[PDB]
């Protein structure tokens, strides 16, 4: 009987990264994968806490209106959802994009020096490899610059599902069936991590 | 004095009843095997337990249709046939939300209430999870089939609501 | 006219008896899940079957000690722990020699005889194998526990003899 | 409910192949593996027909005494055991030895152009690889010169468990635990073959 926070990274005025021609953004793909994953977890008897359920950002219009302020308030509000939830786990869904288009693959991250989160990340990365792309040999990497993963007291991981910078992967990431495959991989990773202890 | 000797059929039917109600048995089996040469002897231990098997398969939300979870023993099978994936996981130990036999059977501390044609059964969920606090089952007082089940958070809000439709048993 | 209304405890105990004797059930489950946002709805089918689990583990001939065969469902587990090997095989469908429930329970054409303190039960083994022709079970007429079982070839020679020792059940 | 013929190749006056120094022979190793395999099968509810249970050969002393005649009569008698048994399967256990000591590995054979026997052989060869030696990449080979495999009407295979010509393998083959491992591999191969259909 677990309670899991799923965070579709971005929303509202904040797209994420973009494709070369700026047709495709992180917002919508993150939300799509997160809602697929929500369905997997809830139909298995877990309770899901969402930071966002739709295309919105966690800020109020006070017309101070600094885009950097809007972004910062969004992050603070997501942090409070983590703090006040009494959840067992936090999973953030993003995508990556670099200037070099040759990079591809799903990549998981965990907050530096948190062992439980490293184990969870490894479970999810193994499932992302086995289910989505056996070609992918990426290893889990620590981070210390993701605010939402710092100092949470629960296992916390970020998943960058693929690169919008890569044309083949971008085309895959806009596909509802590929999105479901990724959600399946993440869900299985969570389930293995939870079955050990 | 003592009863009369049982006939063939009385002893046989007693035996049928005894082995039918059996939920566990265990014995030592000394086996002699005789091929075309010397016999050979073996000793085995035979263990029998009657065990529960639950299958939950999702039909409605199209994304999940045909996905399933199967609870067998120490094992759990999680199946996504859309990509022909089967994952086996260990069972640590209600097995799922909607599982009512063996928690509403094996009575403990429990609130029982007879209200508006329903047997209402309430238990606390151990672990003091804010979200999975109390489990309430509504049973039809005439059919004794379960109608509804609610998992309530610590504030009494249903977080999970199971409505049972088309209930049949043997 | 009609009987008096059942009290709380009478309905509850009826429910306990009904779900305890259940060997199969099936239903449609409409589940509402309410997180911190909109509820979401799911439809599952729940299936329950109570299933047999048999384990045979070899103890006596030292070479075989600790080797085992486990019959669960559609599955069979064959284990040699001396090399930490576990092999999973499919179950096609008596599951082993010594298996007596559900063949001597589910009566068919069958010879029943009451001889010298034993219920003797004889069935033919289908397939007309020269070597596995007839299955004979000796049951203690007082305990109704099985004492002995013989697989006889077509000439009446026991090819397998199982002697049951230390039989306990629940 | 299967009945299986196990044939420990050789016996009595007929050793098999021999080690370089002629200390070690096929007779005793074949019998040892065959009796381990007999125990595996019988404890699983199969019935075993043995051609030999001890160190003897299937001939009678008529003092005509041609060693070639003794060998031929041995083979005829084993053939009659196959013919008259109404068994489901025939397994012969031998060993190999060549002038070149570099050769090693368990090798299975099946009678040419018998499909069922080829399937059974493949099952056993796969288990011999997985259980005994993952190094071994030998494939099942047809034969048409093994009398006991010709025209049997039941699935029939010969297993040459290793090479006495190879010093490391010979030392392994005299070890009771290695013999049990081989019996386990053969037993599992049989069981897989029977589980398919
Ligand atoms: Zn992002
Ligand atoms: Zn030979």
């Amino acid at each position: 009987n677990k309670t899991i926070i799923l965070d579709a990274g971005h929303g509202g005025i904040d797209p994420g990264a973009l494709n070369k021609d700026k047709s495709t953004s992180e917002k919508d793909i993150n939300l799509a994968i997160t809602l697929k994953l929500r369905e997997l977890i809830e139909s298995s008897g877990g309770l899901v806490i969402l930071t966002r359920e739709d295309d919105s950002s966690l800020y109020k219009e006070e017309n101070n209106k600094t885009t950097r302020q809007k972004y910062n308030e969004n992050l603070k509000n997501r942090k409070e959802i983590i703090s006040n939830s009494n959840a067992n786990m936090f999973v953030s869904i993003h995508l990556n994009a670099f200037e070099q288009s040759k990079y591809y693959g799903a990549q998981t991250f965990y907050p530096k020096d948190k062992q439980d989160s490293k184990e969870l990340s490894k479970c999810i990365q193994e499932e992302l490899k086995r289910v989505v792309d056996k070609t992918n040999n990426r290893e889990v990497k620590p981070r210390d610059d993701i605010y939402l993963l710092k100092d949470n007291n629960i296992p916390s991981v970020l998943i960058e599902c693929g690169f919008l910078s890569n044309e083949k992967e971008c085309k895959l990431l806009t596909d509802e069936t590929y999105q479901e495959k990724i959600a399946w991989a993440i869900y299985i990773g969570i389930q293995k991590y939870l079955s050990v202890d | 004095m003592q009863k009369r000797q049982s006939t063939k059929e009385e002893v046989y039917k007693d035996f049928q009843k005894q082995i039918s109600d059996m939920n566990y048995y265990s014995c030592k089996a000394e086996v002699e095997v005789v091929g075309n040469k010397s016999p050979h002897n073996y000793v085995l231990i035979h263990t029998y337990k009657k065990t529960d098997n639950y299958k939950l398969e999702v039909i409605s939300p199209k994304h999940l249709k045909g996905k399933s979870i199967e609870y067998q023993g120490d094992k759990i099978l999680v199946k996504n046939p859309k990509i022909s994936d089967v994952v086996e996981l260990p069972n640590t130990g209600y097995l799922f939300v909607g599982d009512f036999i063996k928690n509403y059977l094996q009575n403990e501390e429990m609130k029982v209430k007879l209200s508006k044609g329903h047997l209402v059964l309430e238990t606390f969920i151990p672990g003091d999870n804010k979200y999975f606090n109390k489990q309430v089952l509504y049973v039809n007082a005439d059919t004794k089939n379960p109608e509804k089940m609610e998992v309530l958070d610590k504030e009494g809000v249903p977080r999970f609501t199971v409505k049972y439709k088309d209930f049949e048993y043997r």
